[PDB]
């Protein structure tokens, strides 16, 4: 017998879509964390154009969209910062919406060039969006993430508040 | 992250218990944003520009008001563990301006923070017993207990508006894990004596006015997550005086103490990284550890040992050395 | 405990970035930078020009 | 023959109280139980 | 919602004391332990 | 031998009232029933 | 394209950077390691001593 | 290195005993940084310049 | 008490290590200062006892 | 045995039409949501041009 992703790769002989949702995300540093959702490859699903193996709980949207600017865009202050790779998850409506992304390497490199050099920033880009990859709302948690919530769960039972706050 | 901690994702746990997990993670995420927030002046053309600041403070034009540092003092109150540790001796600090737990005549006390400190102490008891002149038994018990103490740290503020001289011309700090930037070390500058505070703060202080004026910085005030400084309104606002810059002192078990200063040495440098969790430590627990040793002083002396109810009978050895460690949570 | 630090260091790497880099490192006399803040942006773009010549021109 | 027999009992009067026991130098550390009941019988010939 | 949470603890202070427990009508009789710690959480909607 | 026998009964007088029960430290959380009827028999030798 | 161990996950970020400029470091106190920068810049007591015995620093 | 010496990584040892191992390694790492710290004058234009110095002494 | 820094103008230089504690002495030659950069002192800094 | 889309792809060797209706649609943001209707591939249907 043979299980997992490699059963899908031998029967279909085509790669796996390497851009997957369901992972953790530090929204101050714009880095991605350990995997929160469960990724299974039981049903050998592919994208509708038939070029990537995808997990079972994930649907893709084909929007093969190319954008080309003949212009630039001017950013003369680091307060209204555009992330250019994680823009939609930083611009959420919350209390700390002004602090999201402010410890990213892409922000801290930009801020130290507008202050050291008294400068303004321009950005030109050619963006090529191919897929939108989403999660089915009936998905379950990962095996590792459930275990660490159950360890917090045990400390709340035993009235151990300082040790649950630590975990 | 706490959106996905709900009774649907966790079907093998009760309803109100996955709402305790969801609330204790929502608090931990919110604590992570608060400890990485630096309000300050963000306009680079203003003279009091705060580099290393994230959030626009809305105070970009100050008035440059010099203030009076009336000193710090800390009370202690032993709660348990008497005649063993004397926690209320190395955790007690008096005001150098009065020699007492009070502010001077031109000042008034402001309560910063009140928490419980814990340390551990240790007993060690041993007794030896011999049976039929062979088979010497020695048990060595070592009990670890937790001694607690309440402390209340206060702080003096110029509230009479007429001082002759301010007093104690310095306002820089260093912790057991921090560094005084006026020395780039965990030490005082030339001719400065430290004043102990919450658990590890040592506030460097000199009232010499001649050898202290080389290193004396303009001081702005202390504030914490519960109290504000009263040097902004003439309760409080816990913002800043205005023109000064917030800088964090240590974290006293989830609460952040901050102090204001207007050097320019504290401000610049490079951009700091994020403070990552955990911001607390796991607490101390009372323990016990025993060591029983059986010594057979002779041959022609057999011994059988059954270690527990699930073990079988076992032929004994001349030296045994059983061990046990007993922990109780709280 | 001190032989553990000889053999295993002071830290454990929890993430690495796999890739490659090509680095130029020049040393210039400190008198050469002291002209102005407009000379600085021409010293700096000269070093990036010399680096692209060195990779391309044999 | 002259003999000796001991019975040590450990009783934990509470939950939220863990215990680890290493029975001898050849045993490994073992998670303890609320009632232990070690036994020993010591015989000397003559 | 209004809630309720109970914690019953049984502590046997002695050896030479056995105990049998039948947890519910579907369970079978079970040999008891020195520390038991049953738990229950009761919720009523409105 | 001296003995002891207990019978705890939980009766939910209503619908719209859920209950979760964890019978011991080795059990998992279990969805409760309207009538429970736990039983216990405690014997001490001498 | 690579065999990885079981306990290790990878993030594909196929990112290329190219500078047309340089960067000036006129003091060895504020040193940038260029290969171990994120593990040296941690917040600690001895953050000023990290990397100061490296061959690239010395 | 002492972050990974905790009761989770070492499940076959008692609780307070893996905190003695974690504290005796935290002390050994901290001792290694202290013996390789050289405070001194770091400004090369000062007449009393301390070559072979890591940390700015402020004097 | 004192500061264990330096007098000022002098340079710290280490004497031997007495079982985990470091004894240092101050001097202003210039011969003690220069040379090459030393390597790191590697552990162990104590010896196993008798 | 073999079920689903891949039974159709092995017998016919031609791709699947990637533009399908029956999904959800946020009409404020013009993004498309989770799938509301049921998509089955039991009858191996193709378009009329094949
Ligand atoms: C080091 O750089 C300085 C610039 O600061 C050079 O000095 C200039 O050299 C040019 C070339 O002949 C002269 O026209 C200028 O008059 C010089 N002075 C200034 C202030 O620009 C210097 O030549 C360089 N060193 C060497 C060895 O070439
Ligand atoms: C949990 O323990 C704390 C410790 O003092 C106590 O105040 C609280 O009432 C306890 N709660 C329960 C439900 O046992």
């Amino acid at each position: 017998d043979e299980v997992g992703v490699q059963k899908c790769k031998n029967a279909l002989k085509l790669p796996v879509l390497e851009v997957l949702p369901g992972g953790g995300w530090d929204n101050l540093r714009n880095v991605d964390m350990g995997r929160v959702m469960e990724l299974t490859y039981s049903n050998c699903r592919t994208t509708e154009d038939g070029q990537y193996i995808i997990p079972d709980e994930i649907f893709t949207i084909p929007q093969k969209q190319s954008n080309l600017e003949m212009n630039s865009e001017i950013l003369e202050s680091w307060a209204n910062y555009q992330s250019s790779t994680s823009y939609s998850i930083n611009t959420e409506l919350s209390l700390f919406s002004k602090v999201n992304g402010k410890f990213s390497t892409e922000f801290q490199r930009m801020k130290t060039l507008q202050v050291k050099d008294q400068a303004i920033t321009t950005r030109v880009q050619v963006r090529n969006l191919v897929y939108t990859v989403k999660i089915n709302p009936t998905l379950e948690l990962s095996s590792g993430f459930r275990k660490e919530l159950l360890d917090i769960s045990d400390r709340l039972e035993n009235n151990q508040t300082r040790m649950a706050t630590y975990l | 992250l706490h959106f996905f901690i709900n009774p649907n994702m966790l079907p093998d746990l009760p309803g109100p218990l996955v709402k305790k997990v969801s609330k204790t993670v929502e608090t931990a995420v919110k604590r992570y944003y608060t400890f990485n927030t630096y309000p300050g002046c963000t306009d680079l053309n203003s003279p009091n520009f705060n580099f290393q600041a994230n959030t626009d403070d809305g105070s970009c034009e100050g008035k440059m008001t010099n203030f009076s540092f009336g000193g710090v003092y800390q009370e202690c109150t032993q709660l348990s563990g008497n005649r063993d540790v004397l926690l209320c001796q190395k955790l007690e600090q008096k005001n150098p301006l009065t020699g007492d737990f009070s502010c001077p005549s031109g000042y008034s006390p402001v309560h910063l923070l009140s928490q419980i400190h814990e340390e551990g102490y240790n007993h060690l008891e041993c007794h030896r017993k011999c049976t039929l002149k062979v088979f010497c038994k020695t048990v060595c018990e070592d009990v670890f207990q937790v001694a607690k103490a309440e402390f209340r740290a206060f702080w003096c503020v110029a509230s009479s508006q007429v001082p002759e001289n301010s007093g104690l011309l310095f306002g820089g700090l260093f912790s057991s894990k921090s560094i005084n930037p006026m020395t780039n070390a965990q030490s005082c500058p030339a001719g400065y004596f430290p004043l102990r505070l919450f658990e590890n703060l040592k506030v460097c202080v000199s009232q010499d006015y001649e050898l202290g004026s080389r290193f004396a910085v303009p001081f702005g005030g202390f504030f914490s997550c519960t109290v504000g400084n009263p040097l902004v309104d003439p309760p409080s606002l816990k913002k800043c005086p205005g023109g000064f810059s917030q800088h964090p002192a240590l974290i006293s078990d989830g609460c952040q103490v901050s102090y204001c200063v207007k050097s320019g040495l504290f401000t610049g440098g490079s951009l700091p990284p994020a403070r990552l969790p955990p911001f607390t430590r796991p607490p101390l627990m009372s323990q016990a550890a025993t060591n029983t040793v059986i010594v057979t002083n002779s041959e022609n002396a057999r011994s059988w040992i059954k270690d527990s109810q699930t073990h079988q009978w076992r032929l004994g050895e001349p030296i045994e050395l059983r061990r046990a460690m007993n922990v109780i949570h709280g | 405990a001190e032989l553990l630090v000889l053999n295993y260091g002071t830290h454990v790497t929890t993430s690495v970035d796999a890739g490659a880099a090509l680095i130029q490192e020049d040393h210039l006399r400190a008198s050469f930078l002291q002209d102005s803040q407009s000379s600085r942006s021409a010293v700096t773009a000269s070093a990036g020009l010399a680096f692209q010549n060195t990779v391309n021109f044999k």
